[PDB]
């Protein structure tokens, strides 16, 4: 059950903005339930696989392209590509959304919604979902920020350790070589002393 | 011979002459004297030189009686 | 660091072993003469 909310400015009443919530079980292709709200009244509708197939066949284009366009229009994922306009007759529950370009309008999708007896339940459900999402997002952000701070501290510590290692690298070799020189000099002293003693005979 | 050319490889494989690095020569012209031969400059040792240096220096360039520096 | 250490120590032990053989051989002749 994945749902997404979006804002729409109906042509009939542009001043007032309405909220459309679309929820689907597995994917938008299988079907989705739409709920339109404005703060005073709410309307509900459903779209199944048969309706989407009929719309695709009537529009005569690839199913994937139709699904993508419908998702972009309903979820408000569009950028500057185009402008989608939505109309909804409050006295007929005949909602429909199209896209406008170069003074050309094409009917993209149409649904027949149904009014709900009580809008309080749906409004409360939407607000509760939004609040839960906000709380979960805040918790995840705080946890990730703490993890990032820990990672930064660890990076600083390891960088300091690397600096210490590189600094000591050359001192190790210098001490090794001078110690080698001392021991070799002592051994050479011993060898020459024995040589002198032996040749004394 | 400074570079190990094919001629140098052939002569060293001969085992009859000793090869000396050019560096020694340069030193000979800096002190205005003859620098005694040392392993630091030699690239190969003739059998007589090998026998002479066997009891005077290691199989490597390490010193036997005189102290060594860095 | 480990590679450099092992290489340097191998050279060290080789040189020291050669010097040890030389000292032992030179000392051996003391009893003979």
């Amino acid at each position: 059950m994945e749902r997404k909310i979006s804002r729409i400015h109906l042509v009939s009443e542009p001043s007032i903005t309405h909220f459309l919530q679309v929820s689907w079980e597995k994917t938008l292709e299988s079907g989705f339930v739409i709920t339109l709200t404005d703060g005073h009244s709410a309307w509900t509708g459903t779209v199944s696989e048969s309706e989407i197939s009929q719309e695709a066949d009537d529009m005569a284009m690839e199913k994937g392209k139709y699904v993508g366009e419908l998702r972009k229009a309903l979820l408000s994922g569009a950028g500057p590509a185009d402008v989608y306009t939505f109309n909804f007759s409050k006295e007929s529950c005949y909602f429909f959304f199209e896209k406008n370009l170069k003074d050309v309008s094409f009917r993209l999708g149409s649904f027949n919604l149904e009014k709900v007896e009580n809008p309080a339940e749906v409004i409360r459900e939407l607000i509760c979902y939004c609040l839960d999402t906000i709380a979960e997002n805040q918790a995840k952000n705080e946890h990730l920020q703490k993890e990032n701070e820990r990672l930064l501290r660890d990076w600083n510590d390891v960088q300091g350790r690397f600096e210490k290692c590189v600094s000591a690298k050359e001192a190790l070799e210098t001490d090794l070589y001078k110690r080698f020189i001392l021991v070799l000099n002592e051994k050479k002293t011993k060898i020459r002393s024995l040589h002198n003693k032996l040749l004394n005979a | 011979a400074g570079s190990e050319n094919i001629r140098v490889k052939n002569i060293i494989l001969s085992n009859k002459h000793d090869v000396v690095k050019p560096a020694w020569l340069l030193e000979c012209f800096k002190t205005k004297s003859f620098v005694p031969w040392q392993p630091r400059f030699m690239i190969h040792m003739c059998p007589s030189t090998k026998e002479h240096f066997a009891r005077e220096y290691d199989c490597y360039g390490d010193s036997y009686f005189i102290d060594t520096d860095l």
